[PDB]
């Protein structure tokens, strides 16, 4: 027995409380308004005029303020989130700077200069929806439990998908068709990004760059870089044996070419290299901070590159000869990118070109002047920076020419089907790499990914690993500093790399120093040093989140201090044992020592991804060893959002595990406090909602039981009739008709209207009354007196909402009255009037309709088995067992095997002891209940101890040989309903380009008929049937053509030959004399030859 | 294999759309660089007088 | 939204003892005491009244109201 | 005829449109009005 302390899982919530789910989208931003703001700032803030230097412009301070709108004049009010979702507006804030312009002689400071706008997050520092109290947020009309962290662009939720991508500043070693390959990309925080590859063929180095023209030895880079001795260079690359003789025909290489000179090498590298001042100067400057960026040069001393280029070469050659390659799909190097850095080069690009705008429009006035004093603030614009903004988040293309970057699909509208489908939008993360089907490797599970993103989360289809979702613990790193790390490295005893030769990095027992993929230098007993690191960050003076690690293969430390890093709270251990006891948990519970004070205290401590792979783990506490360094918290972590709705996972399988998380999201349900007073496009609800009887501590964590999307129902798992085949399900008419899974589609329906640039403008007609009675027409019935139709009707099929005339152009008016298009007769519930931001009226109606589970709906068991509904079972049928209760939905036992399924059987067991005890049962992941503890529970009230009843059929009247399977399981509806999946076509409308069916249902379209089919209709041969479904019932045309020569006539009549007697009609489908005509214009002159067919 | 008599299309083939939104109609592109050849070929002749 | 009237497998009125089951909380009473006090006997009209969210009364501070 | 007769949603005041006026509220700022319920005879199915 081990000393266990059952009391670690109160961690989780109070470091959940301070950030983690949603709060780090939130923190991306507080922490971008307040320094990459004023970072871009201190960047580009003199800019000074060409014609004549005395006018100059300065900038003081810029800052953000709160969410405004300006009205009709001069009046800013304080805006609701829920009023600009309602008038469509956009949730944006102006953006309030110092400027500092020189007119005529004196200087003018200009304090609080608007120079344009800026959106702001929902749940943010500056908005108003923060610190608030539940009371307030009903008094703003917001749900509380919201999680926020989308942008409101024009009445529409937008959410920013963070996005993946390679590390910068580092050297990869892959391999391709021909051997091995090294390469270095480079992008430092000026706009040059750079990527550079050593390749290897028969024995020689060769350097790539995009600036170059052909490739050029290495050997002659180095003595173009400064060092004119060669022993020095093979002293760099490697004190070897068999190093040196790999190095040997570069060596003669260089020998054989008239190269000695650092002149010679600069000329030639002049020579090689092509751009579109002497070849010297240009090759020098080429060589200094083009290539390598990320290495800076005080002078012109290239010592640091030469090191890093030798370190380079032997890294290429330690990995050729062996069977060590790298790989990208290590997810320790890759680096992930919110909304922030996004936004940080959307604002440093548009800043730029507001500078560069305003200075070419005040060059030409002042030479042309008429006046003795300009001011810049007359001729300055403050609608492009808001309107640029606004698109570059609505459309979602991301174009930065200075970058030189193209991004497409990076917003996405947030799906508000569901409570988890709204929060699981926020946790996705999408991949840079396209939909490329040889892929493989990305896409597989990888072993580097341990509790970062959850596995069993993931689309199924063709996005098939593309797609991943955030883990519960997971904290993404900020932007830091290096001058206080470098300074204690220095202080440690870390050795220059100008005061060592070249000899020194080869002996085993010297170590190198990265840092953000520079060499900081050499160091002796890594392992102190390493220790004494470790030790100063546990301290406090130091950031936390600095990661430190050591590689052996390669004899190197590494340390990573970038933003955009992976890492989730760990435990410490303390030799045998864990430093947290239960006294440190205690005062947690009562209300003090949080998580802040636990790291303080050199308690818990982040660690990386590349961190964790020099340090043991151990899961439990029984299994802490005397190796182990850290200790897992909890173990039921590792799962998503969306995975932790499924009653005891690991009793399940992965596929099963990831269908119900696909359909998690799918499921309708309550939204939130607020889905009457929100009007959106389509919107689902639930009559009766449930509460789920096997709870799971993730659905307590994010407060689930508050907003469920399902319903509790007896199943008895055996089989029926006829209606029980692999995915069918039967229902019960009695509890259909007590209503047992009532839902409701609510439509919005919005019409806007305005002014033109002339004196025309709109009007609505309203009511048309006959000659006969005082009552509306048929057309206009459930339209007022006023225009617009009256809440709390219903509106059938082909019923005008609101009449619409518009100018054709006293003017003539024609009318266009939307038109209602549904199957059913949907109701009217409210009517909303309002103005925009454009000063146009706008109309919003919301439409219901409430429906009944039928024959054709799917359901879901929330374990993975999604079935269509069989037949509707009445009342006289579904015999009871013992007491008279009769089984709400019948499940079929033949699929249970297959799915292989065994936590459903376990569900439905603890669901019944719950709902006879009284009490909720927990079924968490990694623990929960056993099934030794609930089987003796059964017993207690009389019931049979695992499942077990006596049944007696109800439709012959005798008992049931076999027993069944009774229990209460929580199902849930999803969407696709048999009313929306059923349409038909017969002649409709058509196109005029080509004449066909129109593509889609809600433009009475067809249906298409393609090859796949078309090959199986050949392989019958029935060729009356084929022509008669491609031709007669598609496109039948008869076209006239002449014998003599082949063309198109008219009426009977050539226009070629001129003659009536040779000629012919024949049945062509309209494609096929489209393509002939469309071809002509091509120089190209289709003639046929009419063959006698009789004869 | 020189052009030099153009062919024009027949009217059919190229459909014009028009929207109702700000009165907008829209040929088609064809006929749109049809009628901007046509307006490169006089500005030729009477550069020549 | 609100307390079913009747139940769903078998169609007994489980409707008229919400109220009495919320007052039958606040007395030092257990959620399967106060179950079988009320009158239930089996878990078929159990359910609706153990496992039941009310979001009416949430609702009704969005509710518009007179001044 | 008889004034249309609005709501406003954060006072409630029963007001009326006139004609091509701005649409607002003489009591409150808020630029955003709702209609009232019809006055007609509805026929609902209670199965
Ligand atoms: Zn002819
Ligand atoms: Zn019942
Ligand atoms: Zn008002």
């Amino acid at each position: 027995p081990i000393p266990t302390v059952e009391e670690k899982w109160r961690l989780l919530p109070a470091f959940l409380k301070v950030k983690g789910l949603v709060k780090q989208h939130i923190d991306s931003f507080n922490y971008f308004i307040n320094v990459e703001i004023k970072k871009i700032m201190k960047a580009n803030e003199k800019v000074t005029s060409d014609a004549d230097p005395m006018w100059y412009l300065k900038y003081l301070n810029i800052y953000v303020g709160l969410p405004d709108v300006e009205e009709s004049f001069n009046v800013t009010r304080p805006v609701s989130p829920h009023e600009c979702r309602l008038r469509d507006m956009t949730y944006s804030a102006p953006i309030t700077v110092d400027i500092e312009y020189t007119r005529g002689s004196q200087r003018i400071i200009r304090n609080a200069l608007p120079i344009g706008r800026m959106p702001i997050m929902l749940r943010s520092s500056n908005c108003v929806l923060t610190g608030k109290t539940p009371a307030e947020f009903a008094k703003l009309n917001e749900c509380p439990l919201d999680p926020g962290g989308y942008f409101i662009v024009k009445g529409v939720e937008k959410v920013i998908l963070i996005q993946e991508q390679l590390s910068k500043n580092r050297i990869i070693v892959e391999a391709d068709r021909k051997g091995a390959v090294g390469a270095s990309v480079t992008s430092s925080t000026h706009e040059k990004k750079s990527r550079t590859n050593m390749a290897v063929k028969q024995g020689r180095f060769y350097l790539r760059h995009n600036t170059l023209s052909e490739d050029i030895p290495i050997v002659i880079i180095f003595k173009a870089m400064g060092v004119e001795s060669d022993q020095e260079i093979v002293q760099m690359i490697g004190t070897e044996e068999h190093v040196m003789a790999a190095f040997g025909p570069s060596l003669e290489e260089c020998q054989k070419a008239q190269i000695f000179t650092q002149m010679q090498a600069l000329k030639y590298i002049g020579n090689k290299v092509r751009r579109q001042k002497t070849k010297i100067e240009e090759a020098r400057e080429l060589l200094a901070s083009t290539i390598l960026t990320h290495v800076p040069v005080k002078e012109f001393n290239f010592r640091a590159k030469c090191i890093y280029t030798a370190v380079m070469v032997r890294r290429v050659i330690l990995a050729q000869g062996d069977n060590k390659v790298d790989d990208r799909d290590y997810y320790g190097n890759k680096r992930l990118e919110l909304a922030g850095q996004l936004l940080s080069l959307l604002f440093e690009d548009l800043f730029k070109k507001f500078n560069s705008e305003m200075k070419k429009i005040a060059d030409q006035v002042i030479p042309k002047q008429r006046a003795a004093q300009f001011d810049v603030v007359k001729h300055m614009r403050q609608d492009q920076i808001t309107n640029g903004m606004v698109n570059a988040i609505s459309t979602g293309n991301w174009s930065l020419k200075r970058f030189k970057m193209d991004r497409q699909g990076v917003t996405q509208v947030l799906s508000r089907l569901s409570y988890i489908s709204a929060l699981g939008m926020m946790t996705r993360i999408s991949s840079q790499f396209e939909k490329t089907r040889k892929v493989s490797g990305p896409r597989s599970l990888q072993p580097s990914q341990w509790g970062m993103l959850c596995p069993s989360d993931t689309p199924e289809g063709e996005a098939c690993g593309l797609v991943k979702n955030l883990a519960l613990m997971t904290h993404i790193t900020t932007d830091m500093e290096d001058g206080p790390i470098v300074k204690l490295a220095s202080n440690l005893g870390v050795e220059d790399v100008n005061l060592l030769c070249g000899e020194e990095l080869s002996y085993p027992n010297v170590f190198l120093v990265f840092l953000n993929g520079n060499i900081l230098g050499v160091i002796r007993d890594h392992k102190k040093l390493v220790n004494t690191f470790r030790l100063m960050r546990r301290a406090g003076y130091i950031n936390e989140f600095v990661s430190i690690s050591t590689n052996l293969t390669d004899r190197c430390v590494y340390i990573s201090s970038d933003g955009g890093r992976l890492c989730r709270p760990y435990i410490i251990v303390k030799k045998q044992k864990p430093a947290v006891t239960n006294k440190h948990m205690e005062e947690l519970a009562q209300g003090y020592r949080n998580f802040e004070d636990f790291l303080h205290e050199s308690l818990v401590e982040y660690l990386d991804v590349n961190e964790e792979n020099d340090c043991n783990i151990a899961l439990y506490e029984h299994t802490i060893n005397k190796d182990t360094t850290h200790l897992e918290i909890e173990p039921f972590t590792l799962l998503g959002v969306c995975a932790g709705l499924i009653p005891y996972p690991h009793h399940n399988q992965s596929p099963r595990n990831t269908y119900q998380c696909a359909m998690g999201k799918q499921a309708m349900g309550t939204i939130g406090y607020n889905q009457r007073n929100r009007i959106d496009t389509l919107m689902y609800l639930l009559a009766y909602p449930q509460k789920p009887m096997v709870k799971t501590k993730t659905i307590e964590l994010i407060e689930f039981e508050k907003l469920p999307a399902g319903q509790n129902a007896t199943v008895a798992v055996m089989s029926y009739s006829g209606y029980d085949i692999e995915d069918a399900l039967v229902l019960n008419k009695a509890s259909l008709d007590r209503g047992f899974g009532r839902c409701l589609v609510y439509k919005n329906a919005k019409c806007t209207l305005k002014r033109y640039t002339n004196q025309t403008f709109d009007k609505v007609m309203g009511p048309m009354l006959d000659a006969a009675t005082r009552k509306p027409i048929w057309r206009h019935e459930i339209l007022d007196a006023d225009g617009i139709c009256s809440p709390g009707e219903k509106v059938e099929n082909k019923q005008v909402l609101v009449n619409k005339s518009m100018p054709t152009v006293q003017p003539q008016y024609k009318d266009v009255p939307i038109t209602y298009k549904g199957a059913t007769d949907s109701y009217i519930e409210k009517v909303m009037i309002s103005s925009n931001a454009e000063d146009a009226f706008l109309i919003k109606m919301l439409l219901r309709q409430t429906r009944r589970p039928e024959i054709g709906d799917k359901f879901s068991s929330r374990h993975g088995q999604k079935g269509v509904c069989g037949l509707i079972v009445p009342q006289e049928d579904m015999p009871f067992c013992d007491s008279g209760i009769c089984p709400d939905i019948i499940m079929n036992p033949h699929g249970f095997p297959s799915r292989m399924t065994v936590g459903k059987l376990i569900e439905l067991l603890a669901g019944k002891a719950g709902v006879l005890d009284g009490r909720f049962h927990y079924g968490t992941a990694f623990g929960g209940s056993k099934v030794k503890d609930v089987c003796e529970d059964l017993v207690r009230h009389g019931y049979n101890y695992l499942g077990k009843d006596y049944v007696t059929s109800g439709i012959t009247g005798e008992p049931l040989e076999a027993y069944i399977y009774f229990g209460p399981v929580y199902y849930q509806k999803l969407k696709h309903m048999v009313l929306d999946k059923m349409h038909a076509r017969a002649r409709g409308p058509r196109a005029v380009l080509t004449r066909q069916p129109t593509e889609g249902r809600s433009r009475d379209g067809g249906l298409r008929l393609g090859e796949m089919e078309r090959d199986c209709l050949i392989g019958y041969g029935a060729s009356m049937l084929l022509l008669e479904r491609l031709m007669i019932s598609s496109d039948a045309f008869e076209v006239d053509v002449c014998g003599q020569c082949g063309l198109l006539g008219y009426s009977g009549w050539c226009h070629y030959c001129k003659s009536s007697c040779h000629v012919s009609s024949l049945r062509i489908p309209y494609a096929c004399k489209l393509l002939f005509q469309e071809l002509q214009s091509m120089n190209i002159i289709p003639r046929l030859k009419l063959s006698k067919y009789n004869e | 294999l020189i052009l030099t008599r153009l062919l024009v299309p027949p009217l059919c083939i190229r459909p014009s759309v028009v929207s109702d939104l700000k009165s907008g109609t829209n040929e088609d592109d064809l006929t749109m660089k049809l009628t901007e050849i046509i307006f490169l070929n006089d500005v030729i002749k009477k550069h020549r007088i | 939204m609100i307390i079913p009237v009747r139940c769903f497998t078998c169609g007994k009125i489980v409707g008229n003892k919400w109220e009495a089951y919320l007052g039958l909380l606040q007395a030092e009473y257990t959620e399967g005491d106060a179950l079988d006090a009320l009158g239930l006997k089996r878990y078929c009209c159990r359910r609706m009244l153990l496992a039941h969210v009310d979001l009416i009364e949430k609702l009704l501070n969005y509710a518009p109201l007179e001044k | 005829q008889q004034p249309m007769i609005y709501i406003c949603g954060e006072c409630h005041t029963e007001n009326e449109i006139k004609s091509r006026d701005p649409i607002r509220c003489r009591e409150c700022g808020y630029r955003i009005m709702y209609k009232k319920r019809t006055k007609r005879l509805v026929v609902f199915d209670a199965r």
